[PDB]
RNA sequence: GAUCGCCUGCCAGUGGAAGGCUUUCUGCGUUCAGUCAAUCUACGCAGAGUGAAUCGGUCCCUAAGGAACCCCCGAAAGGGCUGCCGUCCGAUGGGUACACGAAAGUGACGAAGUUGCUUUGACUACAAAACCAUGCCUCUCUCUUGGAGCGAAUUGGAUGAUCGGGCCGAGGGCAGCGUAGCGCCUCUUCCCCUCACUCUCCUUUCUCCAAUAUGAACCUUGAGUCAUCAAAGGCGAGUCUGUUUAUAGUCGCGACUCUUGUCAUAGUCAAGAAGGUUGAAACUUCCAGGAAAAAACUUCGAAUUGGGAGGGCGAUCCUCCCGGUGAACUGACCGUACCCCAAACCGACACAGGUGAACAAGUAGAGUAUACUAGGGCGCUUGAGAGAACCAUGUCGAAGGAACUCGGCAAAAUGACCCCGUAACUUCGGGAGAAGGGGUGCUCUCCUAUCUUUUGAUUAGGAAAGCGGCACAUACCAGGGGGUAGC
């Protein structure tokens, strides 16, 4: 990123910059996620400006850790002189473990602290509770809450919100409401729109809290004109009640921010507009968007291209597809996959095959990979062999399997049966059925034995 | 700088004098004692103590001595430190 | 254990070479040593103690040199010969990776500038003031409500008197200020669907002139990501604009402007992250003209396991050429304690003697000179009284100023920086710091410079006005000078 170039040309620079500027740069790059340059700075400007607070030590600990370096994190931690091992350090360890999913060492360290008589704060408890809510033992939180009450802590808005996410997992909507009232029962909130948006994140189950969604809106519109924290937990409720006006109004009241508003805003709203299926509005908005021409690269083409492909509007999707790299950037793997999705749903064997395999082995890997994850193979085969064509066996194996085995042969419980009962077209694969080795069905083991 | 002054009352009394100054004007040459006796405060006891607090303030950077000399006559003004 | 001291650029500190050779430590003891009565130890007994691919040796080389052979010479011994093609010699060069055999080297004064002569951070609690809110009169997205002044017409200008024209008044939020008050980074996840990073001066003295941290700065090399232009003469998209098409309109587009790559092909590479490595030296000035080593290093010459071809038809198990040819484990031996300006070394001694280097916080100071300190080390292994003659080493001494005496020996004095001025003589370079004088503190102001160590002030110089002292290089530090013979 150009952040690296800015800071890197800076380091060999002058007008030695204040700790305040530095700390603010950290708090910026951490927010935007730039653990790498935030750490690199807080290292070099430590080499030059050394003495850092115990709090800043905790900050650096979090940076080291959430550089995905949990190992080096803990090592650095036991490097810290025990004098600099106060609540802040232990809390950074914890809130790192939160993501790190290391419940065992986490709870061990937790009880360790507890014996050490060094109290854990709200965010500590809360990171713990979120670790619970992902470990599945989310019902385990209110007992520790009782302990918290016995330990004189105020479980903040975040604790109430993970309570909501915890008593949703057990279908206690009355528990959600009683938490909601526990909010106003104690003068310790001061609740934010996170409260109400966490209410909605579960009440998207029925739709009986629309005034509370408007309350989300008004607490939002206080804390901001309108900022991007009302649009990630709201798109399906943007499909909920108010689907015409409360959304066609929020869209423009948001654009009242008046930048050439973000790809993220348009990508939070256009999938909802296609959910409501107002295709001319989607098309007008896309056309004014590419008039804005402000980095559409894929975040705006892919969605309504996919809407075209979903309907069957493949000429209109295709023109736009092969237009977008005439002017700007790339296209995504799943942008290829939606195209393959239409090709499959329409059954076209060879072309669906080509586009799929292109997608899987092109450099569009999402997260260093584009294994086509859903079991679309069960349909792919039902179109190769079960198209009742005899070379839905030879190419079936040699291409279907050849595509699905660049990642791993595990998914092949359909595939192996699929050829065993695709041959079934012509048996010439007993030579093959040894290398067919890993695991195969027993019912279809008769199909197998049939060849020899 | 580092002159005498009481420890914490000094902050209240300094804010008192700074109020006085920024209301009135950088004219507050010594015998500012009159201004700080009419917009009065009892957190002083004498002219010497007054100038002592003045020095302490200007050290803390609340006041600033400045020059305006006219003819061959030396005049000096405690601006309220813009 | 505690107050007090002494040292802090060659008596007292740090790592140690040379030397010592258990003197280090642990327990026991006090017969011997200690310049004591010694429970103490550098003392007696008893026991333990020193880890090293990288340190230092070992080793490779050679200089000064000592010899070996052969040779030459001499009564005997032995002397001479380093080229006759060898072996030893560190205070030098080579330290980590084979050995073997040739071109490059290794490799080189002095002096003076220029480098080395380390710098950072230190508290926006937490971070600033457009948005639109708001608190306001103002005002017409828009009017609407009757008044009142203001042209209309004659027929050919002295008239005659009413609709096309028209101007302030009561009510309605829109176009002008001030009024509470308050936060405008981007998820380019490909999918958001509820979450933790939120852990700091608004309350402070003690940056009231310190405590804590850092220790090189630049090429040269290889291997994974974008942007290249090699990979082709191939486009949309908004502005600017020709008129009307009306299922209701967008239809059309002549022409101008504005960014902007793909279809693959590879082709060079700019921008981040890993390893040895110049700095550790450079440039000028000179004349007295400034080590050796096939040793290591850098190439070829050859290389012998690894390949692929070798036309494989010489069983030739070989031929031509390509590929590597020291690469991962491994890395022995010996020193390692202790003191190393000293109580342990050389001085017969627990002796004011002698003993290479390397490092050395602050203040003032050009200074490593000199005071005073912290750190570190040490309190000198005889003391307690009294305060006579006498002696050693020091402070002051009137008046006198060399009268002392062989002789102003010693003692005194002068001293520093800046400025003023400076003689005879002359080999014309010098005498010359010639002689002879003045100034030296601090305070504020002004201007000058300068200074990024940010905020405009701070430190020095020089102006000019005070202010105190008998005294302002106040202590320490620091030239007596001149005249004239002999050699």
């Amino acid at each position: 990123v150009k952040v690296r170039q800015q800071l890197n040309q800076f380091l060999k620079g002058t007008k030695h910059v204040f700790k305040w500027e530095v700390g603010d740069t950290i708090k910026k790059l951490r927010n935007r996620g730039l653990y790498y340059p935030a750490l690199k700075l807080s290292e070099v400007m430590e080499e030059r400006g050394m003495n850092k607070t115990v709090s800043d030590q905790a900050i650096h600990l979090d940076l080291v850790a959430k550089a995905r370096e949990i190992t080096a994190g803990e090592n650095y931690f036991v490097d810290l002189p025990e004098t600099s091992k106060t609540e802040l350090t232990y809390g950074s360890l914890l809130n790192c473990y939160c993501k790190e999913l290391l419940t065992e060492k986490a709870e061990g360290l937790l009880n360790k602290m507890k014996e050490l008589n060094i109290t854990p704060s709200s965010m500590s408890y809360n990171s713990l509770m979120t670790l619970y809510t992902k470990t599945g033992e989310t019902e385990k939180v209110p007992a520790m809450i009782q302990e918290l009450k016995a330990e004189n802590v105020m479980p903040d808005s975040y604790t109430y919100n993970v309570w909501m996410r915890a008593l949703a997992a057990t279908n206690d909507i009355s528990g959600v409401e009683r938490v909601i009232e526990e909010m106003n029962r104690d003068g310790r909130v001061a609740p934010d729109w996170t409260t109400y948006s966490n209410m909605a994140s579960i009440y998207v189950d029925a739709g009986l809290s629309q005034k509370a969604e408007k309350a989300l809106q008004e607490l939002e519109m206080k804390n901001t004109q309108r900022d991007f924290t009302a649009y990630q937990f709201l798109i399906t409720l943007y499909g909920r009640l108010g689907k015409l006006t409360e959304v066609y109004r929020i869209w423009r009241s948001l654009r009242l921010a008046i930048p050439k508003t973000s790809n993220v805003a348009y990508l939070n709203m256009i999938q909802v507009l296609v959910k409501l299926n107002d295709l001319p509005g989607a098309e007008t908005l896309f056309k004014e968007w590419q008039a804005n021409c402000s980095t559409y690269d894929i975040r705006i083409v892919n969605v309504l291209i996919g809407a075209y492909a979903q309907e069957g509007l493949i000429q209109k999707a295709n023109e736009l597809k092969e237009k977008a790299p005439r002017r700007g950037g790339k296209l995504n793997a799943k942008t290829w996959e939606i195209f393959m999705d239409y090709y499959v749903k329409s059954g076209d064997m060879a072309r669906a095959l080509e586009c799929m395999s292109k997608a899987v082995s092109i450099g569009k890997g999402d997260g260093g990979k584009w294994l086509p994850s859903p079991e679309t193979v069960r349909a792919l085969m039902s179109y190769f062999e079960q198209k009742k064509d005899v070379n839905g066996a030879e190419n079936l194996l040699e291409i279907l399997k050849n595509g699905t085995d660049n990642i791993g042969a595990e998914i092949f419980e359909p595939l192996i049966r699929t050829y065993a009962a695709a041959g079934k077209s012509h048996p010439a694969m007993r030579r093959r059925l040894k290398m067919e080795n890993v695991e195969v069905n027993e019912a279809t083991k008769k199909l197998l034995d049939e060849v020899s | 700088i580092n002159p005498k002054v009481p420890i914490q009352e000094a902050y209240a009394i300094s804010n008192s004098l700074y109020d006085l100054f920024k209301l009135h004007g950088p004219l507050s040459v010594p015998n500012t004692w009159l201004r700080a006796q009419e917009a009065g405060v009892s957190g002083l006891n004498s002219k010497t103590h007054m100038k002592l607090l003045l020095k302490w303030m200007r050290g803390k950077k609340m006041l600033k001595l400045i020059c305006n000399q006219v003819g061959s006559s030396k005049k000096f003004f405690h601006t309220v430190l813009p």
